[PDB]
């Protein structure tokens, strides 16, 4: 049963370099052609590069031509990808995939290969950003007096991800934490809301707990109705 | 070489779904199809045009004629909701090519109008010399909305960011849109407005600097 494990994804500045690796098992790596396919977050699949069993045939996509380098080491069941001179456009999910390896011979027309994917890995994440680690600022989204909505603006952080809970985990009913937007500053921002019994607003007490492990920051903020 | 797929395609459960793959003289090439469910490994479903790997339902079937290849899923289930990519090999350019992908929606629940909540800049954020309007849209279906911001009466797209809709703890959808101002701009207009449009209908909330 085919198994592929990408690794070495990280965060790097434009111009920088990074080396993804992938580890196979459950099939004959030695006989197999491999691929790198990447996927911009939210967007579609984009083929990056392929490489035959011995390195015989290797091709690259126009996008990465001259900057990326594919390689392998059959003694280790390992596929490698060397990304140099990175751009932000290279920020994505990097998948390694095995090819069924279907071919075809004809003594005067040469060989003919029919590439397509047979197994995929889980992925590994590559982020290319001018920004560097920074914990979030946390602002109250105060409810403005049926039910009411209140929340947290989690502003200007990097890299991803942030996680938000309410009342140290004891409030889950009515809670939604959105996806982050990435602003011009290269910094991320997200919000979290919870809808609550409009009446129980001067009594019951609401606190959101933000956690950002990349910067080892943790914030607690109590959200109280405004004053006018 | 280029492969083009319709971005979206919807069907009602039990019905039959069709996903097209546009490439010129594509009948000359072998077309393969992958299915990818959010946060997961793509999965082969149809290879060599009409062939199908053992381990996947007889409902998936393939066509490829002249200028258009087609993945056809019949008796669609709720579990068939995912993104579908077609793929070929360009012997000419030495490129594997994927299409745009098609997000197949299975209308497996009642429509639902979006509920919109609009927060003004907190005193706290303002005190830090930044101003942010937060528009929170939730509990809608299907998952496709349109946001537009107006100041006083006239629109502006300068400084707006909007998330892509995303399922919540009840399969309904939710999205957010922030409008970024300077505290000066914030208190220099009479009011700001958030305008969400969902399947033809338009909801709108407003806040004014002067108030709650």
């Amino acid at each position: 049963e085919v198994q592929l494990v990408e690794s070495g994804g990280n965060v790097v500045q434009p111009g920088g370099s990074l080396r993804l690796s992938c580890t196979a098992s459950g099939f004959s790596f030695d006989d197999s052609t491999m691929h790198w396919v990447r996927q911009a977050p939210g967007k579609g699949l984009q083929w990056v590069s392929l490489i035959s069993w011995n390195g015989g045939r290797t091709y690259y996509a126009d996008s990465v031509k001259g900057r990326f380098t594919i390689s392998r080491d059959n003694s280790k069941n390992s596929l490698y990808l060397q990304m140099n001179s990175l751009k932000t456009e290279d920020t994505a999910f990097y998948f390694c995939a095995k090819d069924k390896g279907d071919s075809d011979y004809d003594y005067n027309l040469g060989y003919s290969y029919f590439y397509y994917m047979d197994g995929w890995g889980k992925g590994t994440t590559v982020t290319v950003s001018s920004a560097s680690t920074k914990g979030p600022s946390v602002f109250p989204l105060a409810p403005s007096s049926g039910t009411a909505a209140l929340g947290c603006l989690v502003k200007d952080y990097f890299p991803e991800p942030v996680t938000v809970s309410w009342n140290s985990g004891a409030l889950t009913s009515g809670v939604h934490t959105f996806p982050a937007v990435l602003q011009s500053s290269g910094l991320y921002s997200l919000s979290s809301v919870v809808t609550v019994p409009s009446s129980s607003l001067g009594t019951q007490t609401y606190i959101c707990n933000v956690n950002h492990k990349p910067s080892n920051t943790k914030v607690d903020k109590k959200v109280e109705p405004k004053s006018c | 070489y280029v492969l083009t797929q319709p971005p979206s395609v919807s069907v009602a459960p039990g019905k039959t779904a069709r996903i097209t793959c546009g490439g010129n003289n594509i009948a000359n090439k072998n077309v393969h199809w992958y299915q990818q469910k959010p946060g997961q490994a793509p999965v082969l479903v149809i290879y060599y045009d009409d062939d199908r790997p053992s381990g996947i339902p007889d409902r998936f079937s393939g066509s490829n004629s002249g200028n258009t290849a087609t993945l056809t899923i019949s008796r669609v289930e709720a579990g068939d909701e995912a993104d579908y990519y077609c793929q070929v090999w360009d012997s000419n350019s030495d490129h594997v090519v994927f299409g745009g992908g098609t997000q197949l929606t299975v209308l497996g629940q009642p429509k639902a109008a979006p509920s919109v909540t609009l927060f003004p800049p907190s005193s706290e954020e303002l005190q830090a010399n930044k101003a942010t309007l937060v528009c929170l849209i939730s509990d809608f279906y299907p998952g496709a909305v349109t946001v537009a911001w107006k100041a006083d009466g006239s629109p502006v797209k300068a400084g707006v960011e909007t998330t892509k809709p995303s399922k919540q703890s009840n399969n309904k959808y939710a999205a957010s849109s922030y409008l970024s101002l300077t505290p000066e701009q914030w208190k220099s207009h009479r009011s700001y407005s958030c305008q969400v449009t969902h399947e033809g209908s338009t909801v709108e909330k407003t806040v004014a600097p002067t108030e709650c």
